[PDB]
RNA sequence: AAUCAACACGGGGAAACUACCCAGGACCAGAUGUUUAUGACUGACAGGCUUCGGGUCUUUCAGGAUAUUGUUUUUGGUGG
């Protein structure tokens, strides 16, 4: 029994709990994302990721770990709570996921070069029209540097940014110093596929 | 830390039957599900993680304490239950 | 035999309900509680009986007791293998022993 | 019978204006007789730099609430099949009068 | 444990600091949100508060 | 924090808390690696000391292994 400002509210925040508790459990399952819904006595959850076998492995333990964590944390009635997993269709294109293979690597001691290339081909490949990668912060000497590396096309004004746009920002603590690691990739729209429309600068004239 | 007995059992049966505890960070914070200060769940957990009988998350204040392997085999040991013996069901 | 009488002590630690100390012991018989409450052949012979005895008749009922005083002590968790001394039963394969002690 | 009213909010326009289509879409099936609320813009204007330093500027947050009012005359049992949409970000009221 | 001044009204509630932040350095406690300003920006989209 | 780009800026309108600062008095969040069931450690009525007291102290009851002593170093820090 709440009014109308607070239930949008409460959902939001709800949300955002939920999020950055999902980032800090399913770091190896490779997250990316989820949605909502909400109903008086009934929610119903999707999880998205990559590895959808790691979920399933050992009967399918791994998910009650983190059905539990959601029950108890909320106290919210099971039955009146319905998780489910969908998989990530082209790993190549999603910013959550294609980040932490870049974290992934830079633990391990690759050098920074390798560590972007191979994810910039990799995006680039699986289909996208750009796609941009910073590496900020401590290698080699005592002032920190800024690595960028870029290719394709990266639009990065106006309303357009926001739609075409997938972006994640991070950070890998070492023994020396705080990187900061961040990953822009620019999309193709589809033909009402999985961006509908165009860009507002691109027009297309018809064949006579 | 000195807890009272009563207290003890009755958060580590809370441990025992759900796996995963949930705890606010805040220090001397009532605490749901099973009535007491919140510095009681919390500082139990990190005991257990050094010996390693669970695994700790924190996100947005709150401490999740997911209970491992070896724990599920100790608690039989404490309780005196029979294996098979929580919230793994399927 | 007195083998098996661990086996009860094992279960009931976990059971689980347990007196150790002499005054814990003393006052789960006066409130009324204790169903089972056992002594062994320390000092001094009548000094614990009597507290016991004229204890026990209280809160009524007597159990067998068993010797060495260490025996107590091993099964209830104690070492790491300090005396027993005495041994309480409160509250209440465990059911499978204690057809010797009866309900 | 009770003439009830759906009340339906959303945070989204796209997503609202699938459940209103849909929810719509279901009194023609069932044949009840069907009968836009003002928006609410939750402005939060928080300073942008984390320290003092710098000159003073101003992020301003708006959080915009649609709100929708369908209402029917409906005998409980016609009704229990219409209100059963779920979307994200969507909330539906049932209200009897 | 347990601070024994009252604290019912007061800016060191438990309930009045930031709860991803655990600080109360600019509270914001309207629409009962209770979360710092830093705090609240990092993750503001999240919630579905947006700039227009 | 010091030209613009410090000085109704740190959303910093501090009566307490906030609070870092100063004067007193408590607490252990001393995690994990020899003592003790014959009480390891723990809680308190009244009246003294005392800002106010189970901090201490004269009495003497209530609980029950959650330990103690030494060795390791966790964790906490609006410390640099």
């Amino acid at each position: 029994r709440c009014t109308k400002v607070r239930r949008i509210i409460e959902t939001g925040l709800f949300y955002a709990e939920l999020n950055e508790l999902l980032t800090r459990e399913l770091t190896k399952e490779g997250y990316g994302g989820c949605e909502v819904r909400q109903t008086p006595t009934r929610t119903e959850i999707i999880i998205k990721a990559a590895n959808t076998k790691e979920f399933v492995d050992n009967h399918g333990r791994r998910l009650q770990e983190v059905r539990m964590m959601i029950q108890k944390r909320w106290r919210l009635k099971e039955d009146s709570l319905e998780i489910f997993i969908d998989r990530i269709q082209r790993k190549g294109l999603s910013a959550l996921n294609q980040l932490e293979s870049l974290r992934y690597k830079l633990i391990a001691r690759i050098p920074a070069r390798r560590a972007a290339y191979s994810i910039i081909r990799f995006v680039m490949d699986a289909g996208a029209r750009g796609c941009e990668v910073a590496i900020s912060g401590k290698l080699r000497g005592a002032r920190a540097s800024t690595s960028k590396y870029k290719e394709g096309y990266m639009v990065k004004s106006g309303d357009v940014t926001k739609q075409f746009v997938t972006q994640a920002v991070g950070h890998i603590p070492m023994k020396q110093a705080t990187i900061g690691i961040r990953v822009l990739i620019m999309l193709a729209q589809d033909p009402s596929g999985i961006p509908k429309e165009s860009q507002p600068d691109v027009i297309k004239v018809h064949e006579a | 830390m000195y807890m009272p007995t009563a207290i003890r059992r009755r958060i580590l049966r809370c441990l025992f039957e759900n796996g995963v505890l949930c705890v606010s960070d805040i220090q001397s914070g009532t605490h749901e599900e099973l009535d007491c200060l919140n510095i009681y769940p919390y500082q139990i957990g990190r005991a257990f993680v050094t010996k390693g009988f669970c695994i700790k998350t924190y996100a947005w204040s709150h401490a999740y304490y997911t209970l491992t392997d070896k724990g599920i085999e100790y608690l039989r040991n404490y309780f005196g239950l029979p294996a098979n013996a929580p919230a793994t069901l399927r | 035999m007195e083998t098996v009488i661990e086996h009860g002590l094992h279960q009931i630690n976990l059971s689980g309900n347990v007196a150790k100390g002499i005054r814990c012991t003393i006052k789960a018989i006066l409130k009324g509680k204790a169903r089972l409450v056992l002594l062994a052949d320390d000092c001094e012979n009548k000094d614990y009986k009597n507290l016991v005895a004229g204890l026990c008749k209280k809160h009524n009922v007597k159990l067998q007791a068993v010797e060495k005083k260490e025996l107590l002590g091993r099964a209830l968790g104690l070492t790491h293998q300090m005396n027993c001394g005495a041994c309480a039963i409160i509250r209440y394969e465990l059911d499978e022993f204690r057809k010797a002690f009866d309900p | 019978v009770q003439k009830i009213r759906l009340t339906i909010t959303s945070s989204k326009l796209p997503n609202l204006q699938r459940v209103v289509g849909n929810l719509m879409g279901k009194l023609k099936k069932g044949n009840l007789e069907v009968r836009p609320m003002p928006r609410r813009r939750l402005r939060i204007t928080t300073r942008r730099a984390p320290c003092g330093n710098g000159t003073e500027t101003y992020d301003h947050f708006e959080l915009r609430i649609y709100k929708r009012v369908i209402d029917f005359q409906g005998t409980a049992e016609a009704v229990k099949q219409v209100t059963q949409a779920l979307e994200p970000d969507v909330h539906v009221e049932v209200s009897v009068i | 444990f347990v601070p024994k001044h009252p604290r019912d009204n007061a800016k060191g509630s438990v309930e009045r600091s930031c709860r991803i932040c655990g600080k109360r350095r600019g509270v914001i406690r309207q629409y009962r949100l209770n979360i710092c300003r830093r705090c609240f920006r990092e993750r503001a989209e999240l919630l579905g508060f947006k700039k227009y």
